[PDB]
């Protein structure tokens, strides 16, 4: 009864072609309707192929718009490009001017950093005296800032690096004066040594003064108080030989989201002394989608999770991972991995015997060359690894799923104007704020005398050039939001499938139930 | 010759 | 005849499930087909829930593209960071050097601004002499620029502020020389005093010279001609104590759309004297959609409608509204509301009696403190109000529906080069253009002598540092257009509804007419 | 049998309305169903009108996303803003100080450029002596750089323009020292004369030093070694009178894609001497779609196809095309068209007779004025043509279909710091690198003496200001990709048509085959 | 003491 | 008068 059951189906069915094929009277009609059904089916299959290819490509939809929801004021990190304090530097210079032998200077000072510095330098003095004309580049590499950073306790370096009270003259945010010991947080950078991060404090203060729409500060950044030697002398720990930031004067300014670690060596802006820098912030917000549509992460694979995630940190720790894997040591210019901490710096030199303080023996020279080779290994890995897409993709570093970013307008003006307004600025710094009297203390008197001589009223036109002002403000209150979204949802897929199926063949799922009922009836044939 |  | 009319419907109907339910022979078949119909209906309802949620969320579609349609050249507003003219400043300084009592200087000059300035200062002289060591910050706040701006007629200040003929040395646009009295329009800013807006003039001129692809001008912006006092002296009206732009030397440059009001205090770029600044403009155009899809406005809610709309103006007038509401006075740093104009400035001091010119009485001191308190109220409101999302959203400030914006590349070069090219530049300024001879007039002779002494040939290497050059040009001719559009139109909604309805249940509106006809037949049962 | 065949159709058809219209028993029912069918058809037609309007508008879909695929390091082109070498300039100045007659100086030197320069200037000396007070602007226009560039062989100018060995002191990329003769490629610019393009070289080198994450170089850019004349003297070929870049000191830096021609006169950034400039690159990639959805081109219509396409080149050659069409001559400030090369420069002056070297005759003055008029024609066309949308659209200049672009952060620091770090920098330049000893050669000894005097140890604080450092690095490793795509494909059109057709009328193509079969049956009626 |  |  196959023909009879198919005829019963054709009598009561909603399919468009099958009843005409089954009930066809002419054989030509049957052929025509079979061809019509096959053409409709093939066209439907092709259109579904394209539709499902689009769906399983998992496209993304991106909107760019300005929104009124405000961002919090960004964290501002300021680093003086000079690593050490001016009085400490002058003391070191004068100490070498009275005795050029660093060994004899170990016990000449009660400052901890000076003793450590003299002891570290003394390990290299005979080598420098005997081989500076044969290996100048080696000694320039080894007397860099980063070797002292790697080999002296940062809590000892912090006693000689730039101090907050001697760096920030004035600070204003949201119409009130800053509380320096409350709002500035000190952190150590292997190249800049002491750096300070400002965290905004909203009005609760009675000190109603300053910029209302942003942050402004006056910074002592020049080096004009330092002694001018009549001939060139080696002062180790000051110059990062042939680094792109080496021997520069000014302030390094980093604008970054609040609870994030800054990386002043590879991000931020430069400000020269004697200038006023305006930073016009345009805030941005990027929202991203997960694995099938893209890649984004909410946490750093290498971190402990205390920081707010930034891709830069992940990439830097990936670089450190590969450096540690290849050279067997860590670079001071990158974070140390929170996994292991028994890893030594590549620039470590505690291996040096104390006899190298007295003799320029071949063993000391070989150790010097080995340290140079370790530095070269680290530098080679740093230069090569970021071009290697396999290694970089193996670290699973993906952009944050909800990222706040800033576009900064940058411009400069000569801050202390010649003439009367410069007089007013000088009186504000030294008459009202009384900048020098911060150093009228038993432990800082020498610096007090230095600043009293340098910043006297007569020499103001030249001496005020050592200051720089930063003016950081939000230019546009609205945030430019870039949001990812899935372009082709499952509902859109279902609707398009319905459209295609209605256009070509006219099937509905209730009609697929017709064919299922026919199949069960054939099972009962 | 360079001195310290 | 309910069963009979339903059977008649089932005999002639296009619905897929109802005829099978009605004509079901087995009770199991009836149950199966009722379940099929219910499943199809529920799935359709869920899919429609998602579809209608998407539609009534009113999404937006944004395209970013570069278009060849050109923008007009932007309006350029230049403000000298020095508010007063150099000769006027030197006259004031010398007048105080001969008699430090401002009261005796009221009748020493025929210049209107000098008389007004002396009269204003004389109201505070005994207080400053008796209390400068007790309240230095109060006197620094009260001798600021903005108090003179608030209390002296701007038409009198304009006689002493920087003049166009003494500010712009040369100007060139589109290959021809500018006509300064035709193309520059003066406007008054409470901090910068005189400012000038350049409006572009296309070729019609026979003065074929200068930059062809933009605007370039040479500006006298330095302060090196001002007297250098051997001790610090109070010159009121020059220094805006502890403002983020205070005591700065250079030019404030604002690039903004043609028929718009600039706000140099919170927008624009800085240029130092002695430098050449290159401004590479990349034009942008943003097109936005109205209430259901977003928010945008074509006019300022607080304005008279003469200006081309910018969101900055709306936000500033909202701030002024709240300041006037709370403190009962208006801030000079913000526009006065076109609604009421009888509102007094917060820095107004016409209340001061004339006896305060002779005695430092307690009443005068209390009035001084009251003025200080008004200033503090205004500053506190300015600092707090923009963080208050309720107040800011109550002002209905929305971004423009058709906005032109500019991204500006910024770079500097030391303009007057040492040596021969500097000689050529000096000869161009002083030999060909004859800058000094502009002042060889009966009303400006003193300034002529000053410039003749300062800008002599021997002192050119130092004196030329007081000039700055601006080079403003369009970097990319094509405009980056960001256009909003509605993502999910009603037609797209209808098509998706049709797809869903065809996929699940197979209903068309002609079939809904079947069910309507059945309903009327049941009314006729 | 029309009624009978239509009844047979109505007995076996899938259309929703036609069977109810045909088999209608009541005339009111027939009217109602005809109205239902007409309403459904009209609504379908309107919805299809909107759908097809959307499709044939050919919309675009744009996504903005960050991708990990890296870009190659960009090409960096550096131009010294001083066109000629310092020793050559001093020789010219001294030669004119000993004999102000350029004719007598033709045979005073064996340098080819000096002889050509003297011969070129001698053609104008009597005119300059007799008419400088009547036509100062004409002589300032004619003694510009571009006339010497247009009229002296560039292979002769290159002998006197800035040399690579005297311009680039040090260079570092990807952790190793640059090989200057291998990595720098010299090209000639009519205003800057000698310019150099750096092409990156990846590690293979054993010279492990310098920046690891970018490119850094120290450039001699100042003019402080040039003689200071006690009175202003005419030195032709140095000053581009009243150009926006004229008489400037520093470096012009252009960051552009690798295999592209830079255009330093209208793109790039400025760097002053004595400063360190940081260039933070954020790479972008734009992908575009062809004619129906947009416009983009993969090649320059005016070029030979050797260059990687940039829209700037197409627009500049369009400007040159119109200039050549109108004035009959080509501008040196724009590329010469690869079609014809027999086109003369507008600034050419080989027409000048040799008698003009001896007499200030009227013929020589008329020729001078004719050259001035040609220059004015070229300048007028340059200023006007880019505002003319018809002419610009006639050139078919479209943005590239796959474009790499860079957003550059710009900041400055005072590079040679006062004091000890400046001493270290000086020793690096002059003690280790031995910059002066490059010139200890028989053909360059005079420059050796000049630099030995100028850069001695005592004068270092002032002399080091003539150097500038560039620090060019990639700020964000991920590329911001903006990709165009077609918003409304043909498949999406088919699906939406199916949705509409199912919603309103319920037709499928198999049912259109019903109506086609009925039409053939009526042909067989 | 500061004078005007 | 300007000299070369
Ligand atoms: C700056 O802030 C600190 C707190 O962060 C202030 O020190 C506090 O002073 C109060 C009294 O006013 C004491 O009760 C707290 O114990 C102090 N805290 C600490 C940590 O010392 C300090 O007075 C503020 N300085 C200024 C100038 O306002
Ligand atoms: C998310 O990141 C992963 C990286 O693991 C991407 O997968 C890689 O894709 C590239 C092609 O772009 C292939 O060559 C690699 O073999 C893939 N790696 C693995 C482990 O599968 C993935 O394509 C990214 N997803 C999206 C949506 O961008
Ligand atoms: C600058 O433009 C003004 C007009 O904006 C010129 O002054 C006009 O000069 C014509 C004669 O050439 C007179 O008929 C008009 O009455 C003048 N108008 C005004 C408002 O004064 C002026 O000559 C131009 N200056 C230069 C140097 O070209
Ligand atoms: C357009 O702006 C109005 C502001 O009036 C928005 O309405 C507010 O929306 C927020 C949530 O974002 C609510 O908390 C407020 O209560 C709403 N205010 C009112 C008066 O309704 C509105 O959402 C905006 N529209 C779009 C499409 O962005
Ligand atoms: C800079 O690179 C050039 C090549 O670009 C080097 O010159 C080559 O030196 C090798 C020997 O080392 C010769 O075999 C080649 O014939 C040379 N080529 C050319 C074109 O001269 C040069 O030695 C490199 N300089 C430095 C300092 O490394
Ligand atoms: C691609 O460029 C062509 C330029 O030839 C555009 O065609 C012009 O369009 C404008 C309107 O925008 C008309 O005024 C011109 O008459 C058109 N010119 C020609 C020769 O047809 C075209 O519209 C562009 N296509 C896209 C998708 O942007
Ligand atoms: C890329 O990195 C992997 C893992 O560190 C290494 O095996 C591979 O050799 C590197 N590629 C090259 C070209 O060295
Ligand atoms: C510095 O401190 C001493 C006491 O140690 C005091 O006599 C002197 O007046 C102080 N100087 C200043 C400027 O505060
Ligand atoms: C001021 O200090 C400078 C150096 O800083 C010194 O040369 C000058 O003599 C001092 N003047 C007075 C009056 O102390
Ligand atoms: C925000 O502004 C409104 C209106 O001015 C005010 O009532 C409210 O108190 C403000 N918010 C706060 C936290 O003060
Ligand atoms: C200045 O004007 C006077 C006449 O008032 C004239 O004699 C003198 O030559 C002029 N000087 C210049 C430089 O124009
Ligand atoms: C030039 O002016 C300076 C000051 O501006 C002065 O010291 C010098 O003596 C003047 N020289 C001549 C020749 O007038
Ligand atoms: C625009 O250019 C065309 C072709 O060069 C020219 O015919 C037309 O006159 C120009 N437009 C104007 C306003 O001159
Ligand atoms: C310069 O070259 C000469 C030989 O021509 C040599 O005697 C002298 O030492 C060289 N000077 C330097 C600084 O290299
Ligand atoms: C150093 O050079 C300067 C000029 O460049 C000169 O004045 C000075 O006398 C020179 N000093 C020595 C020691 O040669």
């Amino acid at each position: 009864a196959i023909r009879d059951v198919m005829t019963k189906f054709a009598e009561q069915t909603t399919m468009h072609g099958v009843p005409k094929v089954i009930n066809a009277k002419s054989s030509m009609g049957r052929l025509f309707w079979s061809l019509v059904c096959l053409a409709a089916g093939a066209m439907f299959c092709l259109q579904m192929s394209e539709v499902l290819q689009r769906y399983f490509s998992y496209p993304k939809k991106v909107t760019v718009e300005v929104v009124p929801t405000p961002v919090p004021f960004p964290s501002i990190s300021i680093c003086n490009m000079r690593n050490l304090d001016v009085h400490i530097l002058n003391t070191l210079n004068r100490m070498f001017i009275e005795d050029d032998r660093p060994f004899s200077n170990i016990n000449k000072s009660e400052h901890e950093f000076i003793r450590a510095y003299m002891k570290k330098v003394a390990k290299y003095a005979p080598l420098f005296w005997n081989y500076q004309d044969e290996y100048p580049e080696v000694f320039q590499e080894i007397f860099s800032r980063t070797t002292f950073s790697a080999n002296i306790d940062p809590e000892v370096i912090a006693l000689a690096a730039v101090q907050l009270e001697g760096f920030v003259v004035n600070c204003h945010y949201a119409g009130h004066r800053c509380n320096k010991t409350r709002d500035f947080y000190r952190f150590f950078d292997p190249y800049y040594f002491n750096c300070f991060t400002y965290k905004a404090h909203e009005p609760t203060d009675n000190l109603s003064e300053g910029i209302e729409n942003g942050w402004s500060s006056i910074l002592l950044s020049g080096s004009g108080m330092l002694d001018k030697n009549d001939e060139i002398r080696m002062l180790p720990g000051l110059h990062e030989w042939r680094s792109a930031v080496s021997a520069s004067e000014g302030v390094r300014v980093v604008i970054h989201p609040p609870s994030t670690t800054p990386y002043p060596f590879t991000e931020g802006y430069d400000v020269p002394p004697g200038f006023s820098a305006s930073f016009g912030i345009h805030p941005r917000r990027n929202i991203r989608i997960g694995p099938p549509h893209g890649n984004c992460s909410d946490k750093n694979p290498f971190g402990d999770g205390t920081e707010r995630y930034r891709l830069m940190a992940c990439q830097k720790m990936c670089m450190q991972h590969y450096i540690v894997e290849t050279c067997g040591c860590a670079d001071v210019g990158l974070p140390k991995l929170p996994l292991q901490a028994n890893i030594s710096w590549c620039r470590d030199d505690d291996n040096f015997p104390d006899e190298c303080m007295f003799t320029a023996s071949e063993e000391c020279l070989q150790l010097l060359m080995q340290l140079h080779n370790r530095i070269k290994c680290a530098r080679s890995i740093k230069s090569k690894i970021t071009k290697n897409t396999t290694a970089m993709e193996a670290c699973n570093c993906f952009p944050p799923c909800d990222e706040v970013s800033y576009d900064v307008s940058y411009s400069l003006s000569k801050w202390p104007s010649a003439g009367y307004e410069g007089d007013a600025a000088y009186f504000d710094v030294f008459g009202i704020e009384k900048f020098n009297e911060r150093f009228n203390k038993t432990g800082t008197q020498g610096k007090y005398e230095l600043f009293t001589k340098y910043f006297n009223v007569s020499n103001r036109e030249e001496s005020m050039k050592d200051f720089a002002r930063l003016n950081v403000y939000i230019a546009d209150s609205n945030v430019v939001k870039t949001q990812e979204s899935e372009d082709y949802t499952r509902n859109q897929l279902v609707s398009d499938i319905g459209g295609q199926l209605g256009l070509w063949v006219g099937i509905s799922l209730i009609t697929l139930a017709e064919v299922l009922e026919l199949i069960i009836d054939l099972f009962r044939l | 010759f360079m001195r310290f």
